[PDB]
């Protein structure tokens, strides 16, 4: 898990 | 038991097994019956026999006449329009031609035929045929400018309240400003009379409007203007509208305590008078998600989501754009919640549901597309970095871009260059050129992005921490800038505990990032204080995350209305 | 960065490595000088220099009054119990034998062989030595009876406080009933001459005796004795040791909420005076880890017992009874955590241990390894269910079946047929008698278990309610007679939820019990519904259940000293 | 379920 989540919908 | 069926219940299977010879009588029957009888050719399987039926206008308006089984009627419909005929569009052309022809009858024809109007695209625009709504809602209007009556004047107040939630939901943006300056002017000239219509519901579409259009400060504003004209006569549609537009207007300000009593105030309402199994509670329940999905909530905004499509699902099921809606605002909530163990079967299966919707029932350079592309294209590249086919790491990875690509293209053909929607594409542009080794302009991406976000939202907001959160992860992992990686790190922790506290999931992401960071770099301290951070934190999570459905803590009959919106009022 | 040595250190090496030539003249060194000598043969790991001169009472009267370093002290006297000779019961001796000879003295002479007495036996006392403070207190018991003066019945009673102490420990409760009707003798005779004294730690002696005994009723009337006479200006030690005792007896009375604003203002204020790392402190966590192992906190249960034990393995050594008792916990609450999983891994080893310490240095009819087999004999009926070889099984249950029979028979003797204790076992073997396939001796048992137990604690009682679950679980498998159980398995439930709300753990094997009894008659409108009731069961704990501890649950305590006891008082 | 409380 390098990144963190996506922004929005 | 085997109780045996009711005199009713068999006349009706008497009637419908003899309906191509009776056809003609039946239109006679009590409005009451004749849904029970097309809803038994409905049940049959008798599509054809009903969807030539349900085509003609008069035959239609006696069966939306029957508001007891809308619920039943919705199905219908939906069931009509993906097999094959469109009945969405048949009826608004109907309507809009015999709008034209009655055009120049009295007063009272043209009011029945406003009344039908109003029904119609109410169920139109309810069943999600929004593109099909306009022609019925252009027609009413058209229909209250003729004349310079009192009533008149508020019809058309009401056609361009009504048609101003047809063109949001349609994604006709720039037409819903036209709108809401002919519906002020409207009440402008209402007011100038020395009387005053209800602002809520007109303020609260202004405040949808300016959400999906990403203003959110003027959302705010405009979303306090209609809650400002809540009063206890209104109905209970109008006020739980309002109240979930103001909720969703509250979370992107930043303001969660308010945000917390509107929609529980919203969905307690959408509960108590509609039900368990109402599209508006579908509705109700899916900005319930988009504010748990917010705050910190992910492993119920799921179940919420579950529960707002399994509605949308059950009330009017198929190829809808409504429950294209929900599996695209489930996809990225189960996205967001299933991305700790990294399996994504489920979510790229209610994603790509919603791909194949929107698709069939809207064209392909439509906005609803774009807020649905981004989310497939999420799920895909984080499938393609956990596989290990060079080939499909490949394939995925440039389907992702190709998403991302449309979507951008669209947001920035629809909105503009300097705004929020347009921020996130590029943000997850930047993500996605980290994940494609292309480093060099994965830093434009993501500084880019920064940039537009921290310039609307300020120098402190969600959406800029998880983008410079990003930034931070490209250089401290891949482009080997530990110096520049640090401050961005800091920004985001800080950010993160000054809105969500220290239950922030990205806070994990954040201190395994300053964790690396730090072993680059030989600070082994530092690396020893944010291990025993990030295990405070994992216990943390472990503490105050329990198991509450948020179905039930909405609880029943708390601050009823003129007391929550009072409360909201005030806090200002 | 290599620090210099202090030369107070490198002076105590320097005399170490001379001790032989200087062993005559270390004894004329100054109190803190001369602990810090004999610790340091104890770092060195010359123990045998070290017990050279702690079994004379003269040198350890005067390392005795190093309080600071008490800590180390319990560490070192732990070490050459181990080490072989045995200075508790030589220095016990030895203070009896000179205590006798200062009879006809002065008093001033006489007066500090009390104040020895005192430090000496309060610290095996402390130490877990029981048998040899018994020795001491009753020596300067002696003394306080001697000569008639308002001084000696002063402290006559300060004598059978702690020998009343040192008794409940040792499991001599037939003793005990004596030395409080003695205490009463003096403590009568001081109130008539102008001088009430503090029945507050006397008191408080009974509500551990009376509940080792299972006296519930009669420990928690002289629970709200010994509660009503505590003072401010008592010592801490003496008003913890109040507190703690007096939360054991309410939660027997099946009364939880006065229980733990007792028990939890115990912890604070014996954490606060005396530290996280006291023995004082870790006796208060495992009667707090009492009151959380019947409210089913069985989650820090665990925890609170793992912290208690380790507090007592830091300060009391290797082979002693204190880390035996907290073993013995432990070994206990893991038997009941990991029921479901079946991980009696550390259970067995903690339980293995608690035989190991007491074997080593109690008598083998002591009444404590009754209470410890037990717990023991509880993991070896599980681990013989859960394990797969069935020759494994019928080895493990009768050993298992020699241990509570052993167990039950020092019951017998000590507290009666009548009494909790001896019913306890009747459960146990019960239980034991369904793994060993004597039903009709399983069945014998339970009604023994649920007529002796219930008698004299009533009809609702916590553990009557597992008696009958015990028996509940008989009917619906081996007699077969699921009438029987229908009822008794609806009294399961009925008292659960009483207390313990839906959410019980041993709810949920009464739960599966009624689906498992409707199964067989075919009814299937209940089973439905409580497979609902299951459901409800699974997550409403569960919600409610995340990881949370009890040493910050604590915290600093809003309460003070007389907040929680006129709180208990007037409720 | 498990057994009696010691
Ligand atoms: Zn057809
Ligand atoms: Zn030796």
């Amino acid at each position: 898990l390098t990144r963190n989540k996506g922004p929005a919908a | 038991e085997w109780i045996p069926e009711t005199l009713y219940n068999t006349a009706i299977s008497a009637v419908v097994d003899n309906y191509i010879r009776s056809r003609r009588d039946i239109r006679s029957l009590p409005e009451n019956i004749q849904f029970d009888v097309y809803y038994k050719l409905y049940q049959q399987g008798r599509l054809c026999q009903l969807g030539s039926e349900f085509c003609e206008l008069e035959v239609f308006a006696k069966v939306l006449r029957a508001l007891d089984k809308r619920h039943l009627l919705h199905h219908c419909f939906q069931a009509l329009m993906d097999h094959g005929v469109k009945v969405a569009s048949v009826l608004a052309y109907s309507f809009s031609r015999r709008c034209s022809y009655i055009a120049e009858s009295d007063a009272a024809v043209k009011e029945k035929a406003i009344q039908v109007g109003f029904v119609l695209g109410g169920f139109l625009s309810d069943a999600g045929w929004y593109s099909d709504a306009e022609k019925v809602f252009l027609s009413c209007l058209q229909l209250c400018t003729l004349h310079d009556e009192m009533l008149h004047w508020f019809r058309a107040v009401e056609c361009c309240v009504r048609l101003l939630h047809v063109r949001n939901g349609n994604c006709k943006y720039h037409l819903g400003e036209e709108t809401f300056k002919l519906a002020q002017t409207y009440m402008d000239k209402l007011s100038k009379h020395g009387q005053q219509a209800n602002k809520a519901a007109l303020y609260g579409e202004l405040c949808a409007l300016l959400f999906a259009k990403s203003h959110y400060d003027e959302a705010y504003k405009w979303c306090i203007e209609a809650m400002k004209e809540i009063t206890a006569g209104l109905p209970v549609k109008v006020v739980v509208d309002v109240l979930r537009q103001a909720s969703k207007a509250c979370v992107v300000k930043r303001e969660f305590k308010k945000a917390e009593q509107l929609i529980k105030h919203a969905v307690y309402l959408a509960r108590d008078h509609f039900g368990s199994k109402h599209p508006k509670y579908s509705d109700t329940l899916l900005d319930y998600g988009f504010y748990l999905l917010n705050v910190d909530n992910i492993c119920q905004s799921v179940a919420i989501y579950q529960a707002a499509l399994d509605i949308r699902q059950s009330v009017f099921g198929g190829k809808n754009i409504h429950v294209a809606t929900a599996h695209e605002d489930l996809a990225y909530s189960s996205y967001v919640h299933q991305y700790s163990s990294g399996k994504f079967d489920n979510a790229l299966f209610h994603a790509e549901r919603a791909i194949g919707i929107i698709t069939h029932i809207l064209p392909e350079d439509h906005l609803l597309l774009a807020s649905s592309k981004r989310v497939k294209a999420l799920i895909l590249e984080e499938i393609a970095i956990d596989c290990h086919n060079k080939e499909t790491e490949q394939r995925l990875l440039q389907e992702a871009h190709d998403l991302h690509l449309s979507s951008l293209q669209l947001a920035k053909k629809a909105f503009g260059e300097f705004n929020v929607q347009t921020a996130k594409h590029y943000g997850n542009l930047g993500r996605l050129y980290q994940s494609m080794r292309k480093f060099k302009e994965a830093e434009e991406m993501h500084i880019k992005a920064i940039q537009i976000k921290e310039q609307l939202l300020g120098q402190e907001d969600y959406e800029v921490a998880l983008s410079v959160g990003h930034l931070a992860s490209l250089y401290n992992y891949d482009m080997n800038q530990y110096e520049n990686a640090e401050k961005l790190y800091l920004r985001s922790i800080a950010i993160g505990k000054k809105l969500f506290g220290e239950g922030y999931s990205g806070l994990e992401y954040d201190y395994r990032g300053l964790i690396k960071l730090y072993n680059s770099i030989g600070n082994y301290e530092k690396v020893f204080e944010y291990h025993n951070v990030l295990s405070n934190w994992n216990r943390l999570r472990d503490r105050q995350y329990s198991v509450t459905d948020a179905l039930e803590d909405v609880s029943t009959s708390p601050q009823s209305t003129e007391e929550v919106v009072q409360s909201f009022l005030i806090s200002q």
